[PDB]
């Protein structure tokens, strides 16, 4: 179904950026214990 | 297979709420949102353009402005190859702060890194603080490209990046010949 | 419309998955540089 | 607001082909897919459990197993809380390398990491080559908890992750007391 397959590529975007936001906070923690 | 020929690290900088977000998210996906969300700490896009023939694929930091951010944001200046300096011309201190930002840029980031002033929001003109001649003037006193954008009107955010994208290149290949 | 809800859906997946897939490659790259 | 109490670091290892990431499929988004897509180094995924009424944030890392990935992968271990070593039921070279899969584990985790052995593909009955029991016994030689596991048809994957998930909070709390 084309609702289905849009609420699941819905629920896809969210889970995409919940990952997202969490890889930019390790970028930034890793990239601080470089720079000691 | 591999999807560019050369990959560029752009950074965004600028003081909080001067449009580094939208800027980013007129030219990465075309679109604009009036309801401000302030970036927490960085933000990231990639696009990848053409020049010369060439895949050129940007990956582009958009760093948070506030101050209690400056730990974090400060990390990501090593390896940028063009920063964009962003002020809003309806916000005069942002403007006067483009000098403060050089300064972060000098301390923190490589010596010959592409640099760009935009005064973006240009598109606001009832609320303009800042003259286009004044901005034309900092540019020029610091030996820096300037441009006057919107993200909203999709005014110019092509031709930044492809123009400090452009810069970056010709340096590059410079440095192979 | 939902077609273009749809195709705007999965446009974004695409472009989220491609910035993931950057990150966790920059993320091995500075755990690499911290275990030096 | 912050969405989870205690956030536990999990990776999962083990030969290419095992199914590691159709593991984490399952458990991430209830979804199975035959194709074979091998990892490129390392790919990611989060789930939120609730264990004693707390919210358990789960940062998955789901490791290629191929030696060419030996370099990326390794670096991975180091901040683990809890690792899946995972082989295939009809694959006793895979089941045979769980050894070597624990040396790596016990050179380059954490001493106190908790440990899980997994056998999937236990609904590929009619070509299994290594019987639950031989993966029971090689468990209890190192004292670790075993499982077989499907994918594909939802067994112990739920049972697997929460069960670990179970034993890094029931030593971290013992730590706090
Ligand atoms: N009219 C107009 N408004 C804009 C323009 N660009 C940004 N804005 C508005 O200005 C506000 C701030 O924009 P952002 O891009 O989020 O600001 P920012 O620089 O990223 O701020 P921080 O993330 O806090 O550093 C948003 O509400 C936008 O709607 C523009 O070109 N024209
Ligand atoms: N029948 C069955 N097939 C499975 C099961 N789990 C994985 N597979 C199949 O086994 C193949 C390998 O699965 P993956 O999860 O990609 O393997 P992997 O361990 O992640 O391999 P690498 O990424 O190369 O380390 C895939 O084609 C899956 O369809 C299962 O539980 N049952
Ligand atoms: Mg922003
Ligand atoms: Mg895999």
């Amino acid at each position: 179904g084309p609702l289905q397959e849009k609420d699941q590529l819905r629920t896809q975007v969210v889970r995409l950026q919940a990952e997202k936001a969490d890889l930019l906070g390790i970028v930034s923690e890793l990239q601080l214990k470089l720079n000691s | 297979a591999k999807t560019y020929d050369y990959l560029f690290k752009l950074l965004l900088i600028g003081d909080s709420g001067v449009g580094k977000t939208c800027v980013l998210f007129r030219f990465s996906e075309d679109a604009f949102n009036s309801t401000f969300i302030s970036t927490i700490g960085i933000d990231f896009k990639i696009r990848t353009i053409e020049l010369d023939g060439k895949r050129i694929k940007l990956q582009i930091w958009d760093t948070a402005g506030l101050e209690r951010f400056r730990t974090i944001t400060t990390a990501y200046y090593r390896g940028a190859m063009g920063i964009m300096l962003v002020y809003d011309i309806t916000n005069e201190k942002s403007f006067d702060n483009i000098r403060n930002w050089i300064r972060n840029i000098e301390e923190h980031a490589s010596a010959d890194v592409e640099k760009m002033i935009l005064g973006n929001k240009c598109d606001v003109n009832d609320k303009r603080q800042v003259s286009k001649e004044r901005g034309e003037k900092l540019a020029l006193d610091y030996g820096i490209k300037f441009m006057e954008t919107s993200a909203k009107a999709n005014i110019n955010v092509e031709n930044a990046f492809f123009t400090l994208a452009r810069d970056i290149k010709a340096k590059m290949d410079k440095k192979h010949h």
